[PDB]
RNA sequence: CGAUGUCGGCUCAUCACAUCCUGGGGCUGAAGUAGGUCCCAAGGGUAUGGCUGUUCGCCAUUUAAAGUGGUACGCGAGCUGGGUUUAGAACGUCGUGAGACAGUUCGGUCCCUAUCUGCCGUGGGCGCUGGAGAACUGAGGGGGGCUGCUCCUAGUACGAGAGGACCGGAGUGGACGCAUCACUGGUGUUCGGGUUGUCAUGCCAAUGGCACUGCCCGGUAGCUAAAUGCGGAAGAGAUAAGUGCUGAAAGCAUCUAAGCACGAAACUUGCCCCGAGAUGAGUUCUCCCUGACCCUUUAAGGGUCCUGAAGGAACGUUGAAGACGACGACGUUGAUAGGCCGGGUGUGUAAGCGCAGCGAUGCGUUGAGCUAACCGGUACUAAUGAACCGUGAGGCUUAACCU
RNA sequence: AAUUCCUUGUCGGGUAAGUUCCGACCUGCACGAAUGGCGUAAUGAUGGCCAGGCUGUCUCCACCCGAGACUCAGUGAAAU
RNA sequence: ACACAGGUGGUCAGGUAGAGAAUACCAAGGCGCUUGAGAGAACUCGGGUGAAGGAACUAGGCAAAAUGGUGCCGUAACUUC
RNA sequence: AGGACCGAACCGACUAAUGUUGAAAAAUUAGCGGAUGACUUGUGGCUGGGGGUGAAAGGCCAAUCAAACCGGGAGAUAGCU
């Protein structure tokens, strides 16, 4: 089953009668509407291609508004692609609304992950930090050795070491989703979803079920 | 990191910061356009704009208070004498930066920092 | 912390091969004094965007 | 943002009367034991109280059986039922953190008269 | 939040006023033990006439933290000091016969209902 | 020997399998539970303390288990320097003595700004055969793979009882990892207040400067963990040891020779991420350009004038993006940033005035005043009209289709 | 034992657990009486051990303030 | 060797607080230390604060943290008193 | 009264960190010891190399000491590189 493409409102929670507060995240879920759909014919896969939002007329580009002309389509902020199972299809200007998520019960969250900049190794790969004290010149928050002597005259691949950390795209699976608002466009699962505030998601049925 | 968060460092402590914006503030005050850096002069429109919306009600108070943050009483009666009035009608923006080059001794790219109704 | 071979001066130039400066595009032109300046900065005689912001 | 306003003050609760710290109040929570929902007082001195809206909680500190016990309750929470001002008083701060020192005459608060 | 060299007071009448926690039971490289958790524990401090002495090796529960226990609420119940009742080693039962101090609901169970029992207040 | 730093600890590790746990089996002098032994199996996991310089070891208490080894007895241009092994001093012992003792005892300088390889990240160039903007496929690569306990099945099978299951199902944890900041908290020298000394603003009052932010008390956003969400799988395929079916060779027998079936945390998939420089440079969609002429050495040739597209880049305002580049948002047809208005939050009833009091002070005005990064708004200021790069229909050869 | 190899001697104390410490024993490898013997109040930037308080030493690190590191402009090394 | 965070004898000795020539803030007087401007990564240096625990760290409580003043009460073994 | 006590000047140098092509061919920062005495300091003088001096470490004698420095014997000698 295919998913829709929603924005990361911000995280509040819902008391239950029985005295529960579940920590939910707010996915705004607009009408993702289609702009193409692609087969096995030209393609050689089943997929359909979605767009969401507004975007500025002096700033969508020719080609990209040629192609949401050819659909016959408001330009929205972006294009993503959804697979499709068998027995699934879409039509080209489709326009497909939260109540598809209006009877499952967890979906995945895939976002984009907040950008923690040049990272260290203890922040990173959870390193520990060496003696304080006890007469360490120097060497308080380095990664300390790194490999052997001689016998491979060299680092071996996917050494863990320092570099960029965060702003990449991870996926949280089997969040419970408590309330789907087609009314106001919504969707709160429980739990922290990546990305910032304000950030694109991608919420799909779980496939672990 | 530096998410959300405002203020420039400057490569000053406090303060510097502190003492160094009140003097610049008394200066664009008492000159109407000074040309300083560009960051200084960022970080300067936060310091001054407050002052003139703070003059725009001449209280006892207020006068108490904008020479707590200027420090100087001429300062203080060209504030709420002259400015207030002047910028009584304007919704912020107070002043301008005008870019102006670059410094000969390092580089640095300077600007001129005036208010509105100068001219 | 020290080099074993003298590098050679095709690996100088190299790494030179990026230490290349930019010039600059483009001079925007004044519309009242019609002399040039950068873009977003004031003439040399103080107009920018035709007023005559300071004088000098 | 007013989405979650518009999620939160749903949630609220229309009747959460005015306590100011070093109040002393009176909470009664639901208990759920076996299958009985019964109602357990809690009685102490508000030595802090966080207002954010629908997250808004309040810190009530008591001596009960010798021992302090301090308990953050949710306000907007529906498992407390009541709230009770049962004696205002009169202090300087807003939150009341060295009250966790002082014991018997030391940790008496004046009553804010009106 | 209770680990080893951890001292603790002690909630009944088995003689001992001040207890050592030795081992967090219960899972390899276990840092922490809060309220219902077993603590193997040593004895520091005594009464001079207890049914325990000064330097025995038992179990115990904890019953009290400073740390505090969390509700499904959000609410957090917190203590003044962190507080244990005696266990024997192998029956795990209590052995003193008077709770002094509340307790807290996480602790009841099949295995602690004389705690619940004898406890003045049950928060 | 014109120098290869030699114990132990720390920090990072990585491989082997002669496997400690978990997994699958065979035999048992295997009733069950629990074991013994051997075979297959390296996916993950695999204690904290006391003593001691120690590795080790003993001891205490855990745990599913506390594996055995290689790696310059891994790792000092990564740390340490307790031990060993400099110069000082002393004991015992030897020697007439200077002095000496894998005998002891106290003290005792551990340098290097990284050129290359390597590795972690991040860019520039060019290419992919007209140029450009997007969305993809997935060749390949990496990540991840742990497990307890309880309950039901069932006090059933088994057993004289004591005791006590296989198989299967559900729940709740520990360790680890990813993400997040709604909660609980931490910080919060950019917010508010109290207060000590001193100086100053003419003085009072009120403020400001310095004293570690002067010392304190709280605390917004943000970042965070101790906080709270999620994960490890199921499944499929082919198998290991092993179990078989039919069945001869070898009239029987026989799991194998022909043929067929089952079979494990291993293997390939399934889950997550990168990924067409995958030069084997792929696919789809869309957009842009449809001018004249000279040349000689006539060819994938060179030049002139006109033209300058799609788009990009640069600049500017900037960002929960960021070392720099990069990336993303915006540039007046505009909410990009600052300011401003309103709100919220925090602090905790400002100043001034009046009253009471001899006065310190208290009370009223007053939950006042101030309020950072927050929320909703608002063109007041700054984001310029341009200019720059990029061209002008895109090779040959066959094949097929259509004329 | 600043001396004891065997040795982490044995026993006791202290600790959950103590090759160190303290007190005993004496089997003094290889103490011993001015290259002094045994005690000893006070003192010691002396050596070993223990306890209370205290705490980022640590479990396990988090945030913040500044000086560098990074970028720009100017000058401009070195070992090898 | 330097316009070098070193070394160098004598004399003068203001105010407020303070026992004080300590220390804090100031006067007279003299300086801002001869590269700056930004940004606000890792890491290092020097500091601030920290939930719960409180030496479990370590060769070793190294380093930090803590104590800290005046007056009064009171103050052990031992002792060469 | 005191080779008495606490503690600045002053003298010294116990610990840690930095620094180690340093700010410095031994220093800085935070702590530390003595501080009316066998104290410390200025100026001038004397002791000379197998010699001085030494509360004694083979310490010091011009950044040099199990026998200084300079010049000379001297192109010592080198079965060694
Ligand atoms: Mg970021
Ligand atoms: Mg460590
Ligand atoms: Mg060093
Ligand atoms: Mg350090
Ligand atoms: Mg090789
Ligand atoms: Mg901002
Ligand atoms: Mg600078
Ligand atoms: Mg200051
Ligand atoms: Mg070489
Ligand atoms: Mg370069
Ligand atoms: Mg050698
Ligand atoms: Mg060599
Ligand atoms: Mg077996
Ligand atoms: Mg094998
Ligand atoms: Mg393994
Ligand atoms: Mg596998
Ligand atoms: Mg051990
Ligand atoms: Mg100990
Ligand atoms: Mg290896
Ligand atoms: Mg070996
Ligand atoms: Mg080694
Ligand atoms: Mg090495
Ligand atoms: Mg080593
Ligand atoms: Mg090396
Ligand atoms: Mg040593
Ligand atoms: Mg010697
Ligand atoms: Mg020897
Ligand atoms: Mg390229
Ligand atoms: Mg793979
Ligand atoms: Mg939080
Ligand atoms: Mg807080
Ligand atoms: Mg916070
Ligand atoms: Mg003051
Ligand atoms: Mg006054
Ligand atoms: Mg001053
Ligand atoms: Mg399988
Ligand atoms: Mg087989
Ligand atoms: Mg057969
Ligand atoms: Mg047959
Ligand atoms: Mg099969
Ligand atoms: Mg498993
Ligand atoms: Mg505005
Ligand atoms: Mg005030
Ligand atoms: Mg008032
Ligand atoms: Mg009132
Ligand atoms: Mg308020
Ligand atoms: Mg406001
Ligand atoms: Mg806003
Ligand atoms: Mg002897
Ligand atoms: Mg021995
Ligand atoms: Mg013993
Ligand atoms: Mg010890
Ligand atoms: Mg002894
Ligand atoms: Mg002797
Ligand atoms: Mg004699
Ligand atoms: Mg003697
Ligand atoms: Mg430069
Ligand atoms: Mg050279
Ligand atoms: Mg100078
Ligand atoms: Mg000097
Ligand atoms: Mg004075
Ligand atoms: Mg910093
Ligand atoms: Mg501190
Ligand atoms: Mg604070
Ligand atoms: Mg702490
Ligand atoms: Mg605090
Ligand atoms: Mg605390
Ligand atoms: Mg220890
Ligand atoms: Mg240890
Ligand atoms: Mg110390
Ligand atoms: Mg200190
Ligand atoms: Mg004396
Ligand atoms: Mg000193
Ligand atoms: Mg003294
Ligand atoms: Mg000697
Ligand atoms: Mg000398
Ligand atoms: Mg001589
Ligand atoms: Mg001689
Ligand atoms: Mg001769
Ligand atoms: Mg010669």
């Amino acid at each position: 089953m295919i998913g829709l493409v929603g924005k990361k409102v911000g995280m509040t929670r819902i008391f239950t009668e029985d005295g529960v507060s579940i920590p939910v995240t707010v996915i705004e879920v607009e009408a993702n509407r289609v702009t193409q759909v692609k087969d096995l014919a030209n393609d050689g896969y089943r997929a359909i291609q979605v767009t969401t939002g507004a975007k500025k007329a002096n700033r969508v580009t020719k080609p990209e508004a040629g192609h949401f002309a050819k659909a016959g389509v408001e330009a929205g902020r972006g294009l993503w692609e959804f697979r499709l199972a068998e027995g699934e299809e879409f039509t080209v200007g489709q326009s497909i609304s939260v109540e598809l998520f209006a009877d499952v019960k967890k979906v995945d969250v895939t976002g984009t992950s907040k950008g923690k900049g040049f990272a260290g190794t203890v922040k990173r790969w959870n390193f520990r930090t060496q003696d304080a004290t006890h007469g360490n010149s120097l060497s308080h928050r380095v990664p300390g050795s790194i490999g052997q002597n001689q016998t491979p005259g060299k680092v071996f691949k996917g050494k863990k070491m320092a570099g960029q950390m965060g702003n990449e795209r991870v996926t949280v699976q089997s969040l419970d989703v408590v309330r789907v608002d087609a009314e106001r466009n919504l969707l709160l699962v429980k739990g922290a979803v990546p990305g910032a505030t304000g950030s694109d998601l991608i919420v799909k049925p779980a496939v672990k079920a | 990191m530096r998410h959300r968060k405002s203020g420039r460092q400057l490569n000053r402590n406090s303060s510097h910061r502190q003492a160094m914006f009140r003097n610049m503030a008394g200066s664009l005050v008492r000159h109407e356009i000074i040309k300083t850096t560009l960051p200084k002069a960022k970080e300067l429109r936060r310091v001054v704009e407050p002052l003139i919306t703070l003059a725009k009600t001449d209280s006892v108070a207020n006068r108490r208070l904008a020479f707590a943050r200027t420090r100087d009483n001429e300062i203080v009666a060209k504030l709420f004498n002259e400015l207030g009035p002047r910028f009584a009608s304007r919704a912020g923006g107070y002043t301008r930066i005008l870019k102006c080059g670059f410094r000969a001794g390092d580089n640095a790219p300077m600007a001129y920092i005036e208010l509105v109704d100068r001219s | 912390a020290v080099q074993q071979n003298k590098p050679t001066r095709s690996k100088r130039g190299m790494r030179r091969s990026h230490d290349a400066l930019t010039a600059v595009t483009s001079l925007s032109v004044d519309k009242t004094s019609g002399e040039k300046h950068l873009r977003h900065h004031i003439t040399a005689d103080g107009y920018y965007r035709g007023r005559k912001v300071i004088a000098k | 943002s007013n989405i979650i306003k518009q999620l939160e003050q749903e949630q609220m609760k229309q009747d959460v009367p005015s306590f100011r710290p070093g109040d002393t109040v009176e909470v009664k929570v639901w208990v759920v034991e076996g299958s009985k929902k019964r109602l357990q007082a809690f009685e102490g001195v508000v030595i802090a109280i966080r207002n954010r809206g629908l997250h808004s909680a309040f810190t009530v500190r008591k001596i009960s059986n010798g021992e302090g016990v301090e308990r953050v309750f949710q306000t907007h929470s529906p498992v407390v039922d009541s709230i009770s001002v049962k004696r205002r008083g009169a202090v300087r701060k807003a939150k009341l953190y060295y009250l966790r020192e002082r014991t018997g005459k030391a940790a008496r608060i004046k009553e804010r008269l009106n | 939040m209770i680990q080893e060299q951890t001292m603790l007071n002690v909630a009944d009448n088995s003689g001992a006023r001040r207890v050592m926690c030795i081992k967090v039971l219960g899972g390899s490289h276990r840092r922490y033990a809060g309220v219902g958790d077993i603590i193997k524990i040593t004895i520091k401090e005594a009464i001079p006439r207890g049914k325990v002495k000064k330097g025995d090796v038992l179990k115990a529960v904890v019953v009290r933290t400073k740390k505090g226990v969390r509700r499904p609420d959000g609410s957090v119940i917190r203590f003044d000091g962190n507080a244990c009742v005696l266990l024997n080693n192998n029956s795990e039962q209590p052995i003193g016969t008077r709770i002094f101090g509340p307790v807290t609901r996480e602790l009841r169970s099949e295995k602690f209902m004389k705690i619940i029992s004898l406890a003045p207040e049950v928060l």
